[PDB]
């Protein structure tokens, strides 16, 4: 009863038109054009039929693309983009740099154009494509085009109306840690069989992915230089290549722990100059004022949420004490609060953090570490 | 009921700025040369993360004097803290469905390795059948 | 109930004078074009545009509702595309679920039946 889809197509042979190859893709030019009923129990048929049958998957993709048939529905040629794109090989090993470049750009032209509104028509292509390099990069003999699509995959991600504090809507940034993930999965594997040249984004689009507002993508950038330490190591660093992560680990390492951030050289090249012409025309003018304010932004160690939501549940479910007076630390209001403000009341009812700030991001930055629930962000001194 | 006149005047104020403080630095360019201006994707990123870091830096000017003093500001505390509150799902349900999603893919290769091979097998079983 | 009602108006008052300085830049925008009409002008060089990234410009007055207005059109749309991220992700997680069930008992009928096969090759 469910057989006979298959022993059909192995009767005669394959890569000829028999009967399933031609009614699949008549399914196809006829669910595109509204006159048929809706195809949401046509295409399980079709994302059946068409799993593994490579003369027939290299046959929808050079169709059903590049905006001939995209302006029609758009509504199903993504759930296909789910279907087929996961699974599948390349053995015209040459023509395909030169397609989904032009296909991904005709995506981008229309999908952040008219509507004005991103709602789903990029980005999870971009995923799918983003998956199915994991298919190619997994195999032999064409990591070669995967590590060459990939570099201006994220090239195309990372342009400006799509990725900013404006408007949002997330599908670059988690599109992005997936995107980065792949890469840094093929960092961890053994058999080294690929140039330095593959494997590190470089300073033009991901300066500018790092400077970003949401925790968890800075998490991801992190994950790659904890784990790209590895097997960079082995080669001679002096000067070839590995001058570009030098420069993103000591300003990483001065943005986040080291606080040297304002009279230090170029951190993302910026000419910190900028700083102190954009530092002394803002208020609160307390005497502290330098350190305290540029240190993070919305969510890791000092100046963020995510720091005083874990503290206060840190000491309300270990010593139920006296709770905390105010919202996010700083080098500043902690101490003018809790050193002369309960020096003797309420002196011993704290996690013995017994000295001011300097242990006091200890004791959140071993608990961020140790407990694996909220992320694994420890590229602090290291 | 009076929070959308906020979100919609709120949407057209980002936007007027960000085209501001494109425009505005171009015109510098502008006035330093003659005509003299193009500028490719080489230097066109260093001139947008500045306007990313600034921007952001502008960000950290209510987290430093608006909530520090606990106040009951009904537009402008509440809000700000029932809403900042919120990004609660950064955690284990979106960051390991991400996990789960790879976790299926890989099974949905292994089981086609198999298939691929098995009819590419089976074929030189049926055309060596006699008649 | 009132509070609110004073921000509107310092809230237009602002977005009207940063209409008011875009009209004038972009007026001024043109002003050394209509001098000698070249339109390409290729020489930026790094010796005088090093200096633009080190000068801002368009600092704050104190006014500032710049400062709230950055959140409430980021911190809203943050967690509103994230709960539509989960609906899409979990009903592709459970489509596929849906498939692999379909296509691994597949997997099984095929090597039973060329066992089978190859036991009638067998006997001829």
């Amino acid at each position: 009863k469910h057989l006979y889809s298959s022993i059909i197509l192995i009767k005669n042979s394959r890569d000829e038109s028999s009967s399933p190859y031609e009614w699949c893709i008549w399914q196809l030019k006829r669910c595109f054009a509204h006159q048929i009923e809706t195809p949401q129990e046509v295409i399980p048929i079709i994302i059946s039929v068409s799993s593994m049958d490579n003369k027939l998957s290299s046959r929808i993709i050079q169709t059903f693309c590049n905006l001939k048939y995209l302006k029609l529905d758009e509504l199903t040629l993504k759930k296909v983009c789910g279907g087929i794109l996961p699974l599948w090989k390349p053995e015209l090993i040459s023509g395909t740099r030169e397609f989904f470049v032009k296909f991904m750009a005709s995506i981008f032209m229309w999908s952040t154009r008219d509507g004005h509104d991103n709602n789903c028509t990029f980005s999870e292509t971009c995923f799918y494509v983003l998956q199915m390099i994991t298919n190619w990069v997994l195999d032999d003999k064409l990591i070669a085009l995967g590590l060459t699509l990939l570099h201006d995959m994220q090239s195309l991600l990372t342009l400006d109306k799509i990725f900013n504090n404006a408007t949002s809507n997330r599908f670059s940034t988690m599109a992005f840690i997936s995107s980065l993930d792949i890469l840094t999965q093929l960092s961890k594997q053994t058999k080294s069989d690929y140039a330095i040249q593959y494997l590190i984004v470089g300073p033009d689009i991901m300066n500018k992915v790092f400077s970003s507002d949401d925790p968890l993508l800075l998490s991801a950038a992190c994950r790659y230089l904890v784990a790209t330490k590895n097997k960079l190591m082995q080669y001679p660093s002096t000067n070839k290549f590995v001058r570009m992560q030098n420069q993103y680990i000591m300003d990483l390492t001065n943005y986040l722990y080291r606080n040297k951030v304002l009279s230090s050289k170029s951190l993302f090249g910026v000419s910190p100059d900028f700083f102190k012409q954009i530092l002394e025309n803002l208020y609160i003018p307390t005497a502290d004022f330098k350190n305290a304010k540029f240190f993070t932004i919305t969510g890791i160690p000092a100046l963020s949420y995510i720091c005083i939501i874990i503290l206060r549940r840190l000491e309300t479910a270990e010593n139920t004490k006296i709770k905390f007076t105010s919202g996010i630390i700083n080098e500043e209001t902690f101490n003018n609060f809790f050193r002369v403000h309960h020096d003797e009341i309420g002196q011993h009812g704290w996690i013995k953090g017994v000295n001011n700030i300097h242990d006091l991001r200890v004791k959140i930055l071993m608990h961020l570490s140790n407990t694996a629930n909220p992320y694994r962000d420890i590229a602090a001194f290291l | 009921k009076q929070w959308e006149r906020i979100q919609q005047l709120e949407k057209e104020h980002v936007e007027v700025y960000r085209e501001l403080l494109i425009t505005l630095d171009r015109l510098y360019l502008i006035r330093k040369h003659n005509h003299a201006v193009i500028l490719s994707h080489t230097q066109q990123r260093l001139l947008e993360i500045r306007h990313q870091l600034q921007i952001n830096l502008e960000k950290t000017a209510l987290l430093i004097r608006l909530l520090e003093k606990p106040d009951n500001t009904n537009v402008l505390f509440t809000k700000l803290q029932n809403l900042l509150e919120e990004s609660n799902s950064l955690d284990y349900e979106l960051l390991q469905s991400l996990g789960a999603q790879s976790s299926l893919h890989k099974q949905l290769i292994e089981s086609r390795a198999e298939r691929d091979e098995l009819m590419s097998k089976l074929i030189e079983l049926s055309s060596k059948f006699p008649k | 109930k009132d509070v609110l009602d004073v921000y509107i108006k310092n809230l237009e008052n602002q977005i009207g004078n940063k209409r008011y300085f875009l009209k004038q830049a972009q007026g001024a925008i043109d002003e050394i074009t209509k001098r000698s009409l070249d339109t390409e002008g290729k020489p930026v060089n790094s010796e005088v545009f090093t200096e633009l990234l080190r000068k801002p410009m368009f600092f704050s007055e104190r006014a500032d509702p710049i400062g709230f207005s950055l959140t409430s059109n980021f911190l809203s749309l943050r967690a509103q595309s994230s709960s539509e991220w989960l609906s899409l992700m979990n009903d592709q997680s459970v489509d596929q679920k849906a498939m692999l069930l379909l296509q691994n008992n597949i997997n099984s009928d095929l090597k039973e039946l060329l066992r089978k096969l190859q036991h009638q090759m067998t006997i001829m």
